[PDB]
């Protein structure tokens, strides 16, 4: 009966404003696939501080 | 003191001694549709098994009555080619009814009764197949998968709007798929009594939502707030703070009814709020923000509210003191 | 003096000399759907039989025109392999159209006309199969199996509520499956007359249910009471006790319309009450009780009422004496 | 001077130069559903023919590329057993895609490319079969077969009811099958003009039916009369007798919308009445009589009326003279 | 500053951090229905491939465990006739599950475990086939192909009607197929605030369409104009010209909901107008003309308007100056 379900900070504590590895898997945490995505927009649009 | 409807739409009421029986032979389909998947699966599988085995026994018995298992003399031709064991007749029945028909075991003209059996099994196979397929269809077109995504905050708040003290609650839809003709029926329930004296345990009063038109339809894309303005005609016009509590006979039944976008069928979600869950004097914090070229519905902190004081008396005494202060 | 609608929803009215004919070739499907199960079964079975036999005659005739039954000379190859009797051609037709195709009797290139027959029978088989399956579907998705569980007490009572004399009746749903947008249309019917003089035999006045919103939707989980408040605009405002009786031209048609939960389709139940069944001066006893952690709808004694006196005069004379006592 | 809607529901309006194109690849299904039966039949048949012939050419070409038509040397085994003519490959394609598979001509391991072709043809066969069957279903579940039985008298009459001059018409349902939530939208249409001056050719004003509740639902079992009470808010409040005629720009669009009983889908019938068909000063004779233990709806003389005089002036001048006679 | 709904019905709002997960194993069907055609096709094809290959491995393994690939001694009979390569077992699996069954490779009584495998594969084949076919059906019965033909002019105009300043817009239907119970829900949205102070980003007020009955249903055959009369209760009663502009927080959400004629299911189209698209002081030119014995809806110049001046102040100041000029 008991799922001991969850308290995931990866999404929750992030609250929607974050930039780092934890939500990414160990694989990307070694190979920066998320960082690939992050750079993906830097071509189509100049980055900004917001 | 039970909840009328669970916080997840469960109608928490047992029937206990219906008089009559069920539907003669139509309740089969209805009771078949809404039912746990593995049980329905098993029922259909076992229907196919029994249909196969029955005609398997039939074919085997026919071959045995034709005197076709013993002789193998070469002269007399079988009712059906090359069957020597009940296993053979069973394979044959499967080949027939599933419409496979390999050919190594084949019906012959030597037994017209066997031809009758063939016709019978084909007709039965088509009938049972169409029944199973109609059931599987109307089951795979099932609703209430969406009715679980239609979320409702665990709490409802009251506040002051337009100088009036109106009961509110936030509604939530999580799927991008759209509900059509989304209609709200807030409905307060309690054990209330007429002046003449009759009391009914679960009395039900349709409390109208405050809509600029007055109707009950909404257009839910971003999870919004549903609210009732408490007027002297609303039963909640005698409600006061601190009267609400989990031991106060009080509950407001919230009904959401609309058409699924992909499937033209209709679904209904239910949620309820008894007295304590109705937080007094708060406001749901706006979970929407103008995103970068977008509207950002922060679904996090969804039902998170904020406390605000208020005149801690009935809307009755609200209008009392208000009339006393306006006619001054 | 017949009942307009039976106590079980039967519209007890015959048509007697419709002018025109029916639907050219679409009435077939509609008249096919709603129809007794064994008759529909038999119709489909016999459709399959005739479809099989027709092409059976076709194949047999082709083999016979090819000069393929007599010779067996060994040289000339048949249109279709190894058929020697009409029984053979019939087995072949069944194998083809049911998509079994054992193989002992098989189409050959020697007759292109036979290839045409094969194409024809396959197309016809698929068309007839899809028709039968669509019909079986829309029949197995049939409604009004639920419309029988929607029960209504054999009697309706009037009493005093809010100092007002309102006509009531209890509604009942026996299935745990839920009806969506359950809507009530109480409708009084009699042979009434305009002031100018025209009378119509079955005149129909939609008598509005008293709903806190004013609309006609309900939320029926526990079998509740539907009621109309008799106002000077209600036609029943001239009604009096002892005016009701089984020989008083009077009847109130009760309509329940909603969407089945599992099948998004809509159903309607009907019940009616003529003058005598409308018990004067009673109250339906509350059949609900707070069970142990539950709400106990005692479905037994469902329509059992209790007698209560009342001013035995018209709501007209009610307001007359009430105005006389209030302006005193 | 055309009729907006024909006396049989035909929307007598052409579009003439829609800007854009149609639906990319979904209009196929919609345009497929509502379409004459033989044309749809032919389309499906010819789809099956082309699907069979295409893979027939495929198999034949494969056998010919394998060098399997010429040699018959006995050693080299074919891609597919025993095909020697394009007729053979065509029979094989039919056996495969129709799932017959006699066996005399059978796929062999000697050509994996042939195995690919087999997989391809089976997938295509299942996809095309499901498409054809879904189309045949939603076509055999078609509506508007009932929408033809919903009849409407060729004429509409006005008379005096409740001292008021109300426009009427009789409605008719010929099927014993019941319509659910039968809703009326009478709608007068003409080339009318705002005070500011703008005129629109087919202006449309929803003229409300007089219902005791006020809503637009009815309960049609015995063919009854629909009627509008002409109030100072009704556009017909400036209408007079002898103003109606087939050259008077005037028409009242009558809409009937409800759910078919057997098929939970919705249908709509349309009928219209321009000025002349609106007979002035008559009453539809009651075509119902209390039969022997039954209600006899004499469907004969269905729309037959009876002439009755009336003040031959506008409801405007009606209220004028009425106020002059009451304030006297 | 994004658009709430795109000019083509796209709900331009992202969810961003839903708390929970999806539907356990029912979201499969819903997410399956509405999905790009080639992706769904591929999913079903690959389901058939995996189902075939799995049992192919099964049959091959069984033949190999029976010691049936090596010997070919002639004495021991196989579990299944004449398979010598995994290619053989794969062809056999395809023949079985597709119900073809040529016959050259056929199940034998020598392995009851093989009979079990046969039963298993037939049951799985029927289950998967019914699932695929139900999905293909409810996908081919898809809506929103019609919802694209329901067109709306890129602009909305205001003008004077009945001496009143009413917001308008023209609606358009391009298909001759009819929508049933076509209902309009104009709904203005902005970031508005209660007097007490709470602001909500996307607040939503159902602005009622001006209908002679008051309801929200229409009857769209010729593309007509929808309009709201701006009353002191309308939120737009504080609107003024030159207040509208693409940087004015303002938008009016237009909802069209009805039943498709051929498919009894319901569809919804959406269009929106922010402040600038709301052209001030114009009138849509009548695109209808009485054709030769017909009504000519010139669908060209569909949304083309004409400019007309007007008092360039709020409906508030309209009633201000109007009361000042009438009480003079
Ligand atoms: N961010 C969210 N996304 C989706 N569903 C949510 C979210 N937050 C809550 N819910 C659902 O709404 C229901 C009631 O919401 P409630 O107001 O209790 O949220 P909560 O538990 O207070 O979480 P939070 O504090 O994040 O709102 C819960 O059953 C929960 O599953
Ligand atoms: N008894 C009836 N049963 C069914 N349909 C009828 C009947 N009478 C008329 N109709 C249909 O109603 C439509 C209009 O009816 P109308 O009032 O013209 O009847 P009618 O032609 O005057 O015949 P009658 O004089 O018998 O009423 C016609 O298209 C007709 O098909
Ligand atoms: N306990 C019950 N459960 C289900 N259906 C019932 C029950 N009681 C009555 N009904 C149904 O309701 C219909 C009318 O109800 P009615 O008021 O006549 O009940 P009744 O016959 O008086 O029985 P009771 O005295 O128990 O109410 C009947 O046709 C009956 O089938
Ligand atoms: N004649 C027409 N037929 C069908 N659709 C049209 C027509 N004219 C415009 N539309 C559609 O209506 C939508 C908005 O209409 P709009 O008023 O912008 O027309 P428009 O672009 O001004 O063309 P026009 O000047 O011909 O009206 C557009 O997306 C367009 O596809």
């Amino acid at each position: 009966k008991t799922p001991r379900e969850v308290k995931p900070p990866e999404d929750l504590q992030d609250l929607g404003v974050r930039f780092l590895q934890p939500f990414v898997n160990l694989l990307s945490k070694g190979t920066y696939w998320w960082m690939n995505a992050f750079i993906k927009t830097a071509h189509k649009k100049p980055i900004d501080l917001r | 003191r039970a909840r009328f409807v669970s916080k997840k739409g469960n109608c928490n009421v047992a029937h206990k001694n219906i008089r009559e029986q069920g539907r003669f032979l139509q309740d089969v389909f209805t009771t078949l549709v809404d039912l746990k998947w593995p049980h329905t699966l098993l029922i259909f599988t076992m229907s196919f098994l029994c249909s196969w085995l029955l005609f398997a026994m039939a074919w085997w018995l026919i071959a045995f009555a034709h005197g076709d298992l013993a002789p193998s003399e070469g002269t007399a031709e079988p009712c059906v080619t090359s069957i020597h064991s009940f296993s053979s007749a069973f394979l044959f029945s499967i080949e027939v009814q599933v419409t496979i028909g390999f050919g190594g075991r084949m019906v012959t003209e030597e037994c017209p009764l066997a031809i009758l059996i063939l016709i019978v099994q084909n007709i039965v196979g088509l009938m049972i197949n169409a029944i199973m397929l109609g059931c599987i269809f109307m089951k795979t077109a099932q609703a209430h998968r969406r009715a679980e995504t239609l979320i409702f905050s665990k709490h409802a708040v009251i506040a002051l709007r337009h100088g009036r003290l109106c009961f509110m609650l936030r509604v939530g839809d999580l799927r991008k798929s759209m509900i059509i003709s989304a209609t709200i029926h807030m409905q307060v329930v309690r054990k209330t009594t007429s002046p003449e004296g009759e009391v009914v345990p679960l009395h039900q009063v349709d409390i109208p939502m405050e809509n600029g038109v007055g109707g009950n339809s909404i257009f839910l894309v971003a999870p919004l707030i549903i609210y009732h303005v408490i007027d002297a005609n609303s039963p909640l016009y005698d409600l006061a703070p601190s009267d609400l509590h989990h031991h106060q006979d009080l509950e407001i039944i919230v009904i959401l009814e609309g058409v699924v976008e992909t499937t033209g069928i209709t679904t209904q979600a239910r949620t309820s709020y008894l007295a304590d869950e109705i937080l007094w004097g708060q406001r749901f914090v706006p979970i929407v923000a103008e995103e970068d070229g977008r509207y950002s519905v922060d679904y996090s902190k969804f039902g998170n509210t904020i406390k605000v004081p208020t005149p801690l008396c009935t809307a009755r005494q609200l209008d009392e003191d208000h009339s006393l202060l306006e006619a001054l």
